[PDB]
């Protein structure tokens, strides 16, 4: 039913940036929480930035300042404008929906994920 | 000794009637008792107690007593009944020309009323002589005996009015048929609860924070239906508490003690989502895993002091002699409170975490419609069924528990345990309920196979 679309990868040099768009049809609950987990080889999986509904942030202290996380006003979308890269961002991201429409438990939306590795 | 074939449906009468018990118990004034109401000594030792039943029995027993052996005493306190009656110019006539039947109705009203109280009823003795079954049992029905212990005297009179075994035959199909529906009850309660508590401990996945309150409601509604809810099936089934004085108050405790432990544990899950929906950031911080043992804790330990503290020191009783009589009945374990532990214990119990959790819901619902087809009607039938179903189960309980201790007359008895199994009933909804998530049925999935 659900599905949501992941736009922004690829590949840059040390230094650049890039801007990932993460757009989610269906219907889903008016409180959630928007995020992106990243994997790089080896290590598991790890979250950087998750947004609410609200407007409340969480940024993993390893990337907060650089990366910025943001919603858009009438649209189920998250944008992560992410800046300042190093080497060690090599990973994929993935896109993370909170849904709780059933209010006792959380239900994950994943996403495919787009590759992203920085050169240098 | 030697027994008839009548002997055998008296005894059977008063044992629907009375009860039986094949071990050494106390009578309404303390007294060493066995069988149907066979007082053995006034002596306060057991011992003593012992002596006379070996001596009557013609084994030593140690106490206990065979269900024969108990109809061998019976028999002897029928023969004494008759003896009696037959002495007694108010009786004989009536008992000369009664058949078996209306023969064993009229002794059945002796060991209830003694033989002075039988031989007042004049007229209806006047009438049943005649043969005048149904003028004498529409007088009867007026009778102050009616009117204190209608049940009973609803069976005795159909013996006079039909000269049948109906009333009886009657009362133990119902019984049959309760302990039916009674185990099925049981049944769901145990294994829904024990299927969540070992998906829990045996789920890595499952262990999370806001689990581990769901296995504190988990494990309130399997006291429930292993201690709570069983003993009063007894009741239900056999009209009278059959364990005697200290059971009485434990069994009560334990019933106060889960039923506070999971109503605050179900208001604790409405705070602890409340917090996650809305703020799920400081959520995660500030809620560690010690707060969370230190939530369960206190829902417990405030469950001991509101349930095992008060009835065990005797704060919880009534001083009417409607209550004092059922203090003193070692087979009365009816819910008989005062006005002020009927209050504290309601507010404690239901009436705060009702105000929690209504107030909890409201706002998810408010919150939900400022920050907006849309999903928004599959969580509203949710949260419909997360308060219907609790009010629906409690609200009526504890609206006639604050009533009927302030006007004991409105809430019939009936109505009142009725209101109290719809109750019991919100232990088997809970794992229903708070355990649909697609982790539980994976889990649940993998449990049964
Ligand atoms: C939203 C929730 C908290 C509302 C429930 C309030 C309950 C506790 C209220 C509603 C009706 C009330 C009862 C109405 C009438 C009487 C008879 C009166 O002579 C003594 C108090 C008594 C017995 C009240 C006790 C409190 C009562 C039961
Ligand atoms: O012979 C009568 C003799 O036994 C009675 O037993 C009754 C008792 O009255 C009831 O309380 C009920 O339990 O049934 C009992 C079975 O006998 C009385 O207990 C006794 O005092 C009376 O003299
Ligand atoms: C949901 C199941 C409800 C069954 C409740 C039966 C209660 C019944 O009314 O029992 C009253 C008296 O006979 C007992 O003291
Ligand atoms: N049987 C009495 C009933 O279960 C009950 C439970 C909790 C209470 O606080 C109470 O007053 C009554
Ligand atoms: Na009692």
């Amino acid at each position: 039913q659900v599905q949501l679309q992941e736009s922004g990868g690829g590949l840059v040099q040390a230094g650049g940036s890039l801007r990932l768009s993460c757009a989610a049809s269906g219907s889903i609950f008016a409180l959630n929480i928007m995020g992106w987990y990243r994997q790089a080889p080896g290590k598991q999986r790890e979250l950087v930035a998750a947004i609410h509904s609200g407007g409340t942030t969480n940024y993993a202290n390893s990337v907060k300042g650089r990366f910025t996380i943001s919603r858009d006003n009438a649209a189920n979308t998250v944008y992560l404008q992410m800046n300042s890269l190093k080497p060690e961002d090599t990973a994929v991201y993935y896109c993370n929906v909170k849904d709780f429409g059933a209010i006792i438990y959380d239900y994950d939306y994943w996403g495919q994920g787009t590759q992203v590795t920085v050169s240098s | 000794d030697y027994k008839d074939d009548d002997d055998a449906n008296i005894f059977e009468m008063l044992r629907i009637d009375e009860g039986l018990r094949l071990k050494i118990y106390k009578d309404t004034e303390g007294y060493y008792t066995i069988g149907i109401g066979h007082l053995l000594t006034k002596s306060p030792s057991l011992n003593a107690a012992k002596s006379e039943l070996d001596k009557a029995i013609g084994r030593n027993t140690n106490g206990v007593i065979t269900k024969d052996e108990a109809e061998k005493l019976f028999n002897q306190d029928v023969d004494a009944a008759v003896r009696g009656i037959l002495r007694n110019a108010k009786l004989k006539p009536v008992y000369d020309s009664l058949d078996a039947v209306r023969r064993a109705a009229l002794i059945n009203m002796v060991f209830q009323m003694g033989e002075t109280g039988v031989a007042g009823f004049t007229n209806s003795l006047r009438m049943l002589q005649q043969k005048r079954w149904d003028e004498a049992a529409v007088n009867l029905a007026k009778s102050r005996w009616y009117n204190q212990t209608p049940n009973r005297a609803k069976r005795v009179i159909t013996t006079f009015r039909t000269g049948t075994w109906d009333a009886y035959a009657a009362s133990q199909q119902w019984t049959a048929g309760m302990g039916l529906l009674m185990a099925l009850i049981v049944l769901l309660i145990v294994a829904g609860n024990v299927l969540v508590i070992v998906a829990i401990a045996k789920t890595p996945r499952l262990q999370t924070l806001t689990n581990l309150f769901i296995m504190s409601l988990a494990s309130a509604d399997l006291v429930m239906g292993l201690l709570v809810v069983p003993f009063g099936a007894t009741i239900v089934v056999w009209g009278r508490w059959e364990y005697g004085s200290f059971f009485c108050e434990l069994w009560t405790s334990v019933d106060v003690l889960c039923v506070t432990a999971s109503i605050e544990t179900l208001c604790v899950i409405a705070l602890d989502r409340y917090l996650a929906i809305t703020s799920p950031f400081r959520y995660q911080s500030l809620l560690t895993r010690a707060r969370a043992r230190g939530l369960v804790c206190t829902v417990w330990a405030i469950s001991a002091l509101v349930s095992f503290l008060p009835i065990l020191m005797h704060w919880w009783r009534a001083e009417s002699d409607e209550a004092r009589r059922c203090y003193n009945d070692p087979k009365c374990c009816d819910f008989v409170t005062n006005r002020a532990y009927a209050i504290a214990s309601s507010v404690v119990s239901f009436y705060v975490p009702l105000c929690i959790m209504a107030f909890v819901y409201l706002r998810v619902f408010r919150e939900a419609q400022k920050q907006v087809a849309l999903r928004e009607q599959k969580a509203l039938k949710t949260l419909g069924i997360i308060m219907g179903v609790f009010t629906l189960c409690w609200l009526p309980f504890f609206l006639a528990n604050v009533v009927k201790a302030f006007h004991r007359e409105l809430v019939p008895d009936r109505l009142f345990v009725f209101f109290n199994w719809l109750g019991y009933a919100n232990s088997a909804f809970n794992p229903i309920i708070y355990c649909r998530s697609p982790d539980f049925r994976k889990a649940f999935q993998g449990l049964l196979c």
